[PDB]
Formats: C-alpha cells, structure tokens, sequence
C-alpha cells in the first residue's frame, strides 16, 4: 500500500518535472528568464571559471 | 634630379572641442539585449568578449 503510493508521488513529481520543462520555452528565441529556471544562476562569485 | 618631393608648412592642430559628447559616443555603438537569442550584430560583439575574458 505504501510503496505503490510512494512510487506514485515519485511518478507524480516526475510528471510535474517534465511539464515545467515545456513551460520554459515557447520558441527558440523565447526568453532570458524562462530559460533561467533549468540552467542556474547564483549569488556573487559562484562560477569560478 | 628627376623626382623632387615637396612639403607644405602648416600647423598640426590637436585642438580641444567639446569633449563630453565625444567620450559618451562610443558607448552607444554597443547595445545590450534582454533576450536569449540575439540579433547577429550584438552576437559577434558578445563572442569577442568571451575570448579575451578567458585570457585575463
């Protein structure tokens, strides 16, 4: 009972993780902030290289 | 005595006209886009920085 539902939320969160990936880009030239969800940004002095 | 060069005597003038316009003007040659894909004239300015930011 528990393992079929604990995998179901892991199926439900994975069903939400891909549908948010379709939200980010409506076109190749789409947006500079909607592409700023998957690829990350951070605080000052994170990216060393 | 075939080819005689000439010269002209004239003052060579580094005058000082109104400068604070002339300083600001090579800022507006470079634009900055708020978009993901850009418009193929900033895109070769944006590449030219990537190079020489990887040597300093």
């Amino acid at each position: 009972a528990e393992f079929l539902s604990l995998s179901k939320a892991r199926i439900e969160a994975y069903e939400k993780e891909l549908e948010k990936m379709k939200n980010i880009i409506p076109f190749d030239q789409m947006t500079i902030e909607d592409l700023n969800e998957v690829f990350p940004e951070t605080k000052l002095d994170k990216k060393k290289y | 005595n075939e080819n005689l060069f000439a010269s002209f005597i004239a003052p060579t003038m580094m005058g000082l006209p109104i400068v604070t316009l002339i300083i600001m003007f090579p800022s507006l040659l470079f634009p900055t886009p708020k978009r993901l894909i850009n418009n193929r004239t900033i895109s070769i300015q944006q590449w030219l920085i990537q190079l020489t930011s990887k040597q300093m």
